[PDB]
RNA sequence: UGGGAGAGGGUGGUGGAAUUCCCGGAGUAGCGGUGAAAUGCGCAGAUACCGGGAGGAACGCCGAUGGCGAAGGCAGCCACCUGGUCCACCCGUGACGCUGAGGCGCGAAAGCGUGGGGAGCAAACCGGAUUAGAUACCCGGGUAGUCCACGCCCUAAACGAUGCGCGCUAGGUCUCUGGGUCUCCUGGGGGCCGAAGCUAACGCGUUAAGCGCGCCGCCUGGGGAGUACGGCCGCAAGGCU
């Protein structure tokens, strides 16, 4: 906006593993405000990924979002006669939002039937390294440095 | 082979060149934008001067280059950032001079420049 | 850091004076002004002939390169 | 009489930086150009570098709210020829003065004629682009012309849109150049704000657009039109009235 600097809404951690991100997550699973949905499918999906993983899925996604965690995106930027994909150092409330909408959003791209499922199996691959979760990140943060000759426009 | 050598940079607004010369001023080798595969008003970048000089300094060591005194004309906006990553490349850049040429008021200018 | 004051007595006719002539003469071998020579209006104007015509004698520099 | 400053004007010499082309060495895949691109130039070796040579034009910093000039206008350095102008001393002539229809001379740029010159730039022109179109704005080339000599041409936002000379009417701050006694005082120019006063207002104000005297030019609604006719000038384009 035009005032000043908006607030970040601080969310109610889980009622499972007592965080804020968990919290976070549910919600874009959450579709038309259905938390208990929500909720279920992602603990599902924590019930699948244990058994073919018996380490502690909280770390699993944990990790899985750090290796989502985008540092450089770019952003368009139109001075004078053309726009110029000028990148920028992504910022953090937003790599979080940047990770926290590929991993579902490459989870619903998953073939297969069950929501659990997808949004689990989503959830290792990025604990390892594989994925199109991974390539929106891997295409994005290169595009920015095969731009690099605009960061002086940088803001 | 040559160890010590000079290094100019011809700044201008449309594009920034990087030609090393031996001692006595014959090049040895060479680069500017589009060498590393640019086309147009982008070649009027900072960023390709580093490489075009980066890629011009790393093939002059290649012929056992190491120092170099450096040379600028012109008023680019890739001039500065060309003096750059020669110093952060891998030559003693044993100094800097600005030869850049000025008239006193002799030939007369395109219509542009009045 | 005027400079009429760093000196004393001074012909502004010596055309020859390099040593003196050419302290007037920024390190790029330019012509300095008043704001930067402390010289008035008759004065400065009395120097740069002066320094002209050594600066045709081979004695000043038209110009200089530039080291950083 | 004695001085002073100054791109005042004219002739002849002359000094360095840069652009363009030629020659030589080295060197490689692009240079150039734009808001982005393209024409264009480049393996027949360009661009950027070094070295040497030829030619033309304009004189960077100094330089500036500066200076000189009646005006247009004048800018590297040198010398010669020459003009106007200012200050002081208050030496000489003793109203010899101001203005000025006519006349005459000067007159930036473009343009004309003759003979040179021709690097950069650049009307017309060709080309490439933007556009619905683009006989244009931007880009790549490019002819006259811009430069010199001698002739014309005589117009303009030739402006301070303010004719010239003189006398009278608070000052303040800045700047150029003089004289003094050197704090400062006085002459002459260049700007700024402002006394009173003027002015339709914006504004001017010791550089008047203020109070006055003299003389010249000039205006009398707009357009038609600075056109037609005649006359003069001119090689012509066109000028004057
Ligand atoms: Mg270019
Ligand atoms: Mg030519
Ligand atoms: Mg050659
Ligand atoms: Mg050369
Ligand atoms: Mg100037
Ligand atoms: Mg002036
Ligand atoms: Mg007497
Ligand atoms: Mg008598
Ligand atoms: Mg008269
Ligand atoms: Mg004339
Ligand atoms: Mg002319
Ligand atoms: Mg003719
Ligand atoms: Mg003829
Ligand atoms: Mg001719
Ligand atoms: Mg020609
Ligand atoms: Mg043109
Ligand atoms: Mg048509
Ligand atoms: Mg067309
Ligand atoms: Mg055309
Ligand atoms: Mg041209
Ligand atoms: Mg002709
Ligand atoms: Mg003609
Ligand atoms: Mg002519
Ligand atoms: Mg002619
Ligand atoms: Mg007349
Ligand atoms: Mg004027
Ligand atoms: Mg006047
Ligand atoms: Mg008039
Ligand atoms: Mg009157
Ligand atoms: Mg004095
Ligand atoms: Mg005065
Ligand atoms: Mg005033
Ligand atoms: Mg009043
Ligand atoms: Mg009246
Ligand atoms: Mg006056
Ligand atoms: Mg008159
Ligand atoms: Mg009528
Ligand atoms: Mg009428
Ligand atoms: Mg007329
Ligand atoms: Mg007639
Ligand atoms: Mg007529």
């Amino acid at each position: 906006a035009r005032r000043r600097r908006a607030e970040v809404r601080q969310l109610q951690p889980d009622l499972v593993y007592g965080d804020v991100l968990v919290t976070a997550f549910i919600n874009k699973i959450m579709r038309d405000g259905k938390k208990n949905l929500a909720a279920r499918i992602f603990y599902d999906a924590c019930k699948i990924i244990q058994e073919k993983t018996g380490q502690e899925p909280l770390k699993v996604f944990k990790q899985a979002v750090e290796n989502v965690k985008p540092r450089m995106e770019v952003r368009s930027r139109r001075v004078g006669g053309a726009n110029y994909q000028v990148p920028m150092e992504v910022s953090p409330r937003r790599q979080q939002s940047l990770a926290l909408r590929w991993l579902v959003q490459a989870a619903n791209q998953r073939p297969e039937r069950r929501a659990a499922v997808r949004i689990a199996h989503e959830l290792m691959d990025a604990a390892e390294g594989k994925g199109g979760a991974v390539k929106k990140k891997e295409d994005v943060e290169r595009m920015a440095e095969a731009n690099r000759a605009y960061a002086h426009y940088r803001w | 082979q040559v160890a010590s050598g000079r290094a100019y940079i011809h700044a201008s607004y449309n594009n920034t060149i990087v030609t090393i010369t031996d001692p006595d001023g014959n090049p040895i080798t060479w680069s500017s934008g589009g060498v590393i595969g640019y086309k147009g008003s982008r070649k009027g970048t900072p960023y390709a001067a580093q490489l075009a000089a980066l890629d011009a300094a790393k093939k002059a060591m290649a012929y056992g280059m190491q120092s170099v005194d450096v040379i600028v004309r012109g008023t680019g906006a890739g001039r500065e950032q060309a003096i750059r990553a020669l110093q952060a490349s891998g030559l003693q850049v044993k100094s800097i001079v600005d030869d850049t040429p000025v008239p006193h008021n002799g030939c007369r200018p395109k219509k542009k420049f009045r | 850091a005027k400079v009429k004051a760093t000196l004393g007595e001074f012909d502004l006719r010596d055309y020859r004076n390099v040593e003196v002539l050419k302290r007037f003469l920024s390190e790029t071998g330019k012509i300095l002004p008043r704001r930067r020579t402390g010289l008035s209006a008759k004065e400065q104007r009395i120097l740069a002939k002066t320094i002209k015509r050594a600066r045709i004698l081979g004695l000043l520099p038209f110009t200089e390169k530039l080291v950083r």
